[PDB]
């Protein structure tokens, strides 16, 4: 093995790869970078096993096939440690590798690769190229309900559902749930599909911009992306976990636009030296007011007026204000209705471009 | 607060949400059964959600919930197995258990496992707004006495005949352990085809998942007899048995035979067999034995015993193994009289 | 305890000797914790916290006081006993001390005094032991025991050592008596069986130690005629079994010191019964089984696992055993 | 607070140091010649020399004037030494310490080589109280330590302390302190002192000083600390609960009238200033000892029981040999089985009872 | 009680106050800042039992005898919260400090200012200004060589002398010291001033070229320092300094005139395939150019290149690496010129350019 990259073509897959294997995750193989010069490419593959990430270098410049796998950071530092477009020359001399800066030697510990797993391809039933920004329109804000963990299982992934053009994703975690649904277009055979948090990140990692478009095919088994040179592959759960529907503010009714941020600061303002239990913040919210009685339990009040456009019945709806800020500030929105429920169900925020999006909150009093 | 059997759990589950069903008792079996059954009618009573969380001695509580409509994106109640701290909830945990008493306990259908509470406990304040919503349910096991009774009918669980001579049989040497001699009475009936029971059957396979109780050795020495209850303890040995236990035992038979030595040389035997206790069976062995077992020769016995105690128990000495050969017959005195050099 | 009157002068030599840096400043003070050692102790900080100001002071003045009072004296430290354990562990120790390396953090002097010295522990103690030899600047040390018995050698190597004793008995009783109402008989009898240290007198008229003493009296009056001891379990039977057992010995004592012809009796709080155990028995066998009360006494506190009443048990019988003739009797060696 | 003499007692040269030989000249000799060991083991009893004979080495390692059978008093690292500060020397109590993790740390920082030091020298004192991984992780550089680096190891005892560590050790024990020894240590020390010494006292201190040199010393503090100046007979023998008094044979005597009362009320009052059980014991196991020895020959003896010694030959010769024996060994279990009582007071009275039981 | 502050001119002072804010196992009131507006400053109180920066606002604002000492987020959060500029006015009512800035208000709860345990603070003599500028130098270069659980003196500690005009600091680790010198100062007396790690963090702070220049009185006592609207005080630990001119190597002396920079990098590269443990890297600076010969222990080398202006033979030295870079960087000088005593003895590494920072570690193994 053997190949000669610049740390930068190689930075992003010195970043992509390597970045959820340094953990040397799994089996150590796993927790190496498999090294592939194999053609006149050089890839790099960081396989944990619960996702996956696949960063490609073309490489013409000086390299002999084989391969090699090295820790995820021992190589990945130095290279980067390196000055810049360092010309990074990698061999495998053996069982060390020789990493070449150039007056500067390091050698770092290499076996050949001959091993390091690397996960299913397959046919994945539905398969679009994203426009990216939905994917980020709705990662954003639909991500502060997903459990990273929940027993509630596979919350910690995400509720991939494809249900026709639409694309919605939803979070939860029982109490706050979001959905946000984007339309893509791509004729997504519906199935909903939850893949690994790790693997939503990583995705998010090489969600990319440039539009990338990515190119998802979701399966059930794997799922698998394409956002440039970094593939990634994830097993996936299946499954799926509820959706808004019925989370669904009883009442519509009460209505409370108002801006995102008014109201963003109006609790965040309200969160301070509120309720230490539960983050409970009754709120008496006026067809035009909005009052926060927000105790805390170490006999502080705060209070914040704010106009709201509100609407229906003004009540207090007490809630976990902590959900509020999250989704506000996830929710690219201005004004985020809201239809509020009196409290017992919860409230519709919604994006104003909720293309379906629909973030609900229960009721959380103080 | 409530004291419900077991077996009459249905009674308060079924006609109404009992808030706290508070299994205290200690029959395993006892407990096993008081819990299930509330769980199983809970669970069909939407609290599906339904979680066991111990109360450890710590402070504990997590899920205090009940109510706060928090939920629509998983709404229901729940139901929360609380095992108890040893004596029951204590500070914090007492305070948070007022709190529920307090509320819905929505989506936290209580169903206290446990033992028996402190007093205290049971006076503070938590522990008394459970009350009138709650079922305590006695999950305490059957006197010797009333062991054969509910052995006979517990016979019917198994449906299987039993032999009710084998039931005494076995609650005799069961004594007191209706969990595995529920267990027992499975080993075996799987054993056979069969699986009738009847004393004969059961005295060719005897179940190796329930214990020969050290009944059989020191009320063998009751008798006098300096032998058997020696070949019990050979078995006692193979067996593994802590020693300590045997001392245990035998330590409350014997100091109950001072007494009874004391005040039994002039009381007929075995009414305080059962005036205090000595089981029915060993009552004529025990009343005997106060006749055998003349409270002076008696003495230097005590004198061993507290010895090998000690030799176990301060001194980590495991020849307290071969102590217990000289007392044997240090006691008895042999089956008559026999009383020698403490060991 | 508190701070009794007797604990004054003790501590003006101290904070004399102190102030005089004469009196080293370690210090240790024999005297009960429980005959006063503690306030006395803490009294000490006070002033010496406060930087020892004025004369001799208890200090009810002074900010280094108040601020003691207050105890954010930072200078100040109480230095109880590890509450993860209840001995004061090494830990504990190990920072207070490193505390001290900042020397004072609000000034005057600091003190830094363990409560009950004879409460340590060993990595605590060896940690102490060259923070106790060795001076910290304004670092007064104080430590308490129930006695010196309390602490290790190495440690009262350098422990300056400010004797106190026991108050007096006569003292110590009417000091005894003023709060606890039973006759001074009772009071010194107990005294007395406290090894004459008020502070310790004085916890027997609680519970019904006292009456259980007066109650085991009694049943044991039975007892030793009849051999019949056995009676007795319970009346020693207790968690103060030891103390009950305490109540004995100083009895059966008693008959054998009549078994030397020996009027003397430290439990005077009823003659008859000791005459009679020397009466029914024969002194070796008094003798021998003094020795034993005690033994129980320290069996119920050391053997693990052990039945308090099968122990307390045992013994009557046995006892029961000696009076009766045959039954080889004791005298207490190898 | 208040500054102590002990310390203050310590070593610069072999002399401040009464006895051990064997190591002073152990000591004296490894230094000056190239048997430096980077392991030693000072074994006596606190700081009976066990400091002491540590001290001289390591003014004498970093005797700036070499490896040298003195310190060479005054080289900075000499006299630094028993200051603050002092680079190569990095001494040690284990004792706060019981961690191993005490112990790791320890090793990592030998490589660092002084800017101007001789020997990174390492001293451990109270060793025996860390753990046994504490101990073991030792031995890795008793054998081959890096260069400078020593282990000058002191030990009150080196038991707590494993066999492979002696092994690895020069233990240069130090064996025990005379009374006298200490007496005249003290005697000449006390005399410097302003102070009026006291004779008896020091006397009363030589044999309280139990053997340790440094306690001899810290006695002494103490006695002037609460005799507020000045020692006197009669402060420090009160102070040391001692009784210079032949109540030891008063009672023996009294045990032998079978005079019950006078021993016991004599006890117990003693008990309110709460005397001094075992000086009483040990005296009167001792006049015993004597009588008997008295028997033996009433010159034989290297017997100190000669104000009484008639009394001693009288009792001695009228005593059979036997139960004189025999009264040496009641007592002598009875002390063994003094403390075993709840009060002191009646472990004694115990032992006392037996004997005058015994007569 | 009803003294308006004013919110912004306030919001600088709570921060470089709160900064030096409890850290005592005992931190009650440390944690609450008082105030009060004397009507011209205000108290802005953040004692530590150690250290303390007094703020106080420039503020012309009411007070009325509204002696506090409030939770000193709590109420800074509002400040903050509340806009700029406001006219914080509070009421100081039964121990509930209001806060009213508009349509928020809050009721922060009070502890009295009545057992604040404040500090030293005292009229300290001589009065000396260093300005900001070197001054920074200074406490850079050196306030990083602390090292702490001293039951022997003080490491993190650092000592004020002037030794003459010139002005003198240590902070030493025992691995490694850092003595950087300011010639600037007086020759006004030094007096033990031994500051901690905390505060000289607090005083760095107070320089950058802002704050005033900074002005010391250096009293045993208690110094008084002046920086920013702060009055930052300590009653200082009062016992010596260690050393710190013998700790000079013995004879620095090959002038390895570097880039501090580059070989900071080098330094930073060699380390990773150096030991693993300490940082020890072992050095044979090639004549002029340098060479660095590094090995991790487990597996691998690093190796460099580098030139240093050295003359006289190979330096053959290691130390810890980790130490170094660290002086590299508090060296603002990069032209640093090591005097070493080439042969595993300490290096003394002063800036080349001046004298200020110099700064010795020692060699590691021998």
């Amino acid at each position: 093995m053997k190949f000669t990259v610049e740390r930068e073509h190689l930075l992003k897959p010195l970043q992509q790869v390597s970045g959820p294997l340094g953990g040397r995750p799994t089996l150590p193989i796993l927790g190496n970078l498999l090294l592939q010069v194999a053609d006149g490419t050089l890839s790099l593959t960081g396989t944990d096993l619960e996702m996956e990430m696949v960063a490609r270098v073309a490489l013409v410049q000086p390299h002999e096939p084989g391969a090699t796998t090295v820790p995820a950071r021992k190589f990945f530092d130095i290279c980067r440690g390196l000055p810049e477009g360092a010309e990074i020359a990698v061999q495998l001399e053996g069982e060390r590798m020789l990493v070449r800066s150039g007056r500067s030697r390091f050698s770092l510990s290499t076996l050949p690769a001959a091993d390091f797993p690397n996960l299913d391809d397959w046919q994945s039933e539905v398969e679009f190229t994203l426009p990216q920004a939905t994917m980020k329109r709705l990662i954003e804000a639909t991500q502060f309900s997903m459990a990273h963990q929940d027993v509630r299982y596979y919350l910690n992934g995400m509720l991939f559902e494809t249900e026709g053009e639409e694309l919605r994703t939803v979070a939860t975690d029982g109490h706050r749930l979001a959905v946000c649904s984007m339309p893509i277009g791509q004729s997504l055979p519906s199935h909903s599909v939850i893949v690994p948090r790790k693997g939503v990140i990583e995705l998010m990692r090489m969600l990319d911009g440039g539009d990338n478009p990515l190119r998802v095919q979701i399966g059930s088994n794997n799922i698998r992306a394409h956002v440039g040179d970094f593939i990634f592959t994830s097993k996936l759960v299946d499954g799926r976990f509820p959706d808004y529907r019925r989370v669904l503010p009883k009442n519509p009714d009460k209505h409370l636009e108002a801006g995102c941020d008014l109201l963003k600061q109006a609790f965040a303002r309200a969160a301070i030296l509120s309720n230490e239990k539960f983050r409970g913040v009754r709120l008496y919210v006026s067809e035009n007011q909005l009052k926060i009685t927000a105790n805390n339990p170490e006999q502080e009040e705060a209070e914040e007026i704010l106009d709201v456009t509100y609407s229906g019945a003004e009540m207090e709806i007490g809630f976990n204000v902590s959900y509020v800020l999250d989704v506000l500030n996830a929710l690219k929105c201005e004004n985020v209705r809201m239809m509020l429920t009196d409290s017992v169900s919860s409230v519709q925020i919604e994006d104003a471009a909720s293309q379906s999006a629909a973030y609900v909150v229960m009721p959380m009093r103080l | 607060m409530i004291r419900l059997y077991p077996e009459q759990l249905r009674a308060q589950l079924n006609e109404g949400l009992r808030a706290a069903y508070l299994l205290l008792g200690n029959d395993p079996l006892l407990l096993q059964e008081s819990q299930d059954a509330v769980r199983q009618v809970a669970a069909a009573q939407g609290f599906e959600e339904h979680h066991t969380f111990s109360i450890d001695p710590n402070t504990d509580w997590n899920a205090i919930f009940s109510l706060c409509q928090a939920m629509s994106l998983f709404a229901s109640r729940q139901t929360l197995l609380l095992l108890l701290p040893e004596n029951g909830p204590n500070a914090a945990i007492n305070e948070q258990l007022l709190t529920l008493t307090g509320l819905l306990h929505d989506d936290l259908l209580l169903i206290v496992r446990g033992n028996k509470l402190s007093k205290a406990q049971e006076n503070a304040a938590w522990f008394t707004a459970l009350a009138n919503r709650s079922v305590q349910v006695t999950c305490q096991t059957p006197e010797q006495a009333q062991l054969p009774r509910w052995v006979a009918a517990r016979a019917k669980q198994l449906n299987l005949e039993l032999d009710d001579a084998a039931n005494q049989v076995l609650c005799y040497c069961y004594e007191g352990n209706l969990l595995a001699l529920a267990q027992a009475l499975e080993r075996l009936s799987l054993l056979w085809p069969d699986g009738k029971l009847t004393l004969p059957r059961v005295e060719q396979a005897v179940n190796d998942a329930a214990h020969f109780t050290p009944f059989h050795w020191v009320d063998a020495l009751l008798m006098g007899k300096s032998k058997r209850a020696l070949h019990i303890l050979q078995q006692l040995r193979l067996e593994g048995s802590e020693p300590v236990i045997l001392l245990r035992t035998l330590q409350r038979e014997l100091l109950l035979l001072v007494n009874l030595k004391r005040q039994s040389a002039h009381t007929p035997l075995r009414a305080l067999f059962d005036k205090h206790r000595v089981w029915q069976n060993r009552r004529g062995m025990m009343g005997e034995a106060l006749n055998r077992l003349s409270q002076t020769q008696l003495r230097q016995a005590v004198q061993l015993l507290t010895r090998t105690e000690l030799t176990l128990k301060q001194d980590y000495g495991q020849s307290v193994w071969a102590e217990l050969e000289g007392l044997s017959l240090l006691l008895c005195h042999k089956p008559l009289a026999d009383v020698f050099i403490d060991g | 305890m508190r701070w009794y009157p007797w604990l004054r002068p003790d501590f003006e030599k101290l904070v004399a000797s102190y102030q005089a840096g004469r009196g080293h400043h370690a210090l240790l003070i024999q005297a009960l914790p429980g005959m006063g050692d503690d306030a006395l102790i803490y009294a000490l900080s006070r002033y010496l916290l406060c930087q020892q100001p004025q004369g001799h002071k208890s200090c009810g003045h002074c900010r280094g006081c108040q601020l003691m009072q207050a105890g954010t004296h930072p200078d100040y430290y109480t230095l109880a006993p590890e509450k993860g354990k209840n001995t004061l562990g090494v830990d504990a120790v190990r920072e207070v001390t490193e505390k001290l390396n900042e020397h004072a953090r609000l000034g005057g002097a600091k003190v830094v005094w363990v409560t009950d010295a004879a409460l340590l522990t060993d990595a605590a103690a060896n940690a102490l032991l060259k923070t106790l030899e060795e001076p910290p600047a304004e670092t007064w040390f104080f430590l308490a025991t129930r006695e010196p018995e309390r602490l290790l050698a190495t440690l009262r190597s350098r422990c300056r050592l400010h004797y106190l004793a026991p108050p007096p008995e006569q003292y110590a009783v009417t000091w005894l008596s003023r709060e606890v109402t039973m006759s001074q008989d009772a009071l010194l009898a107990a005294l007395r069986l406290s090894a004459g240290s008020p502070g310790a007198a004085l916890a027997l008229f609680q519970g019904d130690n006292w009456q259980a003493r007066e109650t085991l009296c009694q049943a044991l009056a039975y007892s030793v005629p009849s051999g019949d001891w056995y009676s007795l379990l319970a009346a020693l039977n207790h968690e103060q079994a030891p103390a009950r057992l305490h109540w004995l010995a100083t009895l059966l004592m008693d008959a054998l010191k009549r078994h030397h012809g020996a009027a003397q009796v430290t439990n005077v709080d009823v003659p008859g019964l000791v005459a009679e155990l020397a009466n029914h028995l024969s002194p070796s066998r008094l003798q021998a089984i003094l020795g034993d009360v005690c033994h129980i006494r320290e069996q119920l506190m050391s053997v693990t696992g052990i039945n308090r009443e099968l122990l307390i048990t045992d013994l009557l019988l046995r006892i029961e055993h000696y009076l009766q003739p045959g039954v080889v009797l004791p005298v207490p060696h190898l | 607070s208040y500054q102590v003499l002990a310390r203050k007692w310590r070593p610069q040269t072999f002399a401040d140091v009464v006895g051990q030989e064997h190591v002073l000249t152990a000591l004296a000799n490894g230094l000056s010649l190239g048997r430096i060991h980077h392991a030693y083991l000072f074994s006596g009893t606190r700081g009976v020399g066990k400091t002491s004979i540590a001290r001289l080495l390591a003014k004498g390692l970093n005797c700036e004037t070499g490896i040298t059978a003195t310190p060479c008093g005054v080289c900075d690292n000499c006299r630094e030494i028993e200051q603050g500060r002092f680079v190569d020397l990095i001494e040690i109590d284990a004792a706060s310490r019981t961690k191993v993790e005490d112990t790791r740390d320890l090793l990592d920082n030998v490589q660092y080589a002084p800017a101007r030091g001789r020997f990174k020298v390492y001293l451990i004192d109270e060793v025996h109280m860390l753990s046994r991984h504490s101990f073991n992780a030792l031995l890795k550089t008793l054998e081959e330590p890096p260069e400078h680096v020593k282990f000058l190891l002191a030990t009150t005892d080196p038991q707590k302390l494993p066999v492979t560590i002696l092994s690895r050790c020069l233990q240069f024990h130090l064996k025990a302190l005379d009374v006298e020894q200490i007496r005249h240590q003290l005697e000449h020390i006390l005399n410097e002192e302003h102070i009026a010494h006291e004779p008896r006292a020091l006397q009363l201190l030589a044999r309280a000083a139990e053997g340790s040199l440094r306690d001899a010393l810290s006695l002494t503090d103490q006695a002037i600390a609460s005799g507020d100046g000045q020692v006197s007979t009669q402060a420090v023998s009160a102070m040391l609960g001692t009784l210079d008094d032949d109540q030891a044979l008063s009672l023996v005597e009294a045990m032998v009238e079978a005079n019950g009362e006078r021993v016991m009320a004599l006890i117990n009052e003693a008990a309110a200033r709460g005397i001094e059980w075992e000086a009483l014991l040990v005296e009167m196991l001792g006049l015993l000892h004597r009588i008997a020895m008295v028997q033996l020959s009433p010159a034989a003896l290297g017997n100190d029981m000669a104000a009484i010694e008639l009394r001693m030959r009288e009792l001695a010769r009228t005593i059979p040999p036997t139960d004189i024996q025999l009264y040496y060994q009641t007592l002598l279990i009875g002390r063994k089985e003094l403390p075993y009582a709840p009060d002191r007071r009646m472990g004694v009275e115990m032992t006392l009872l037996r004997a005058l039981a015994f007569h």
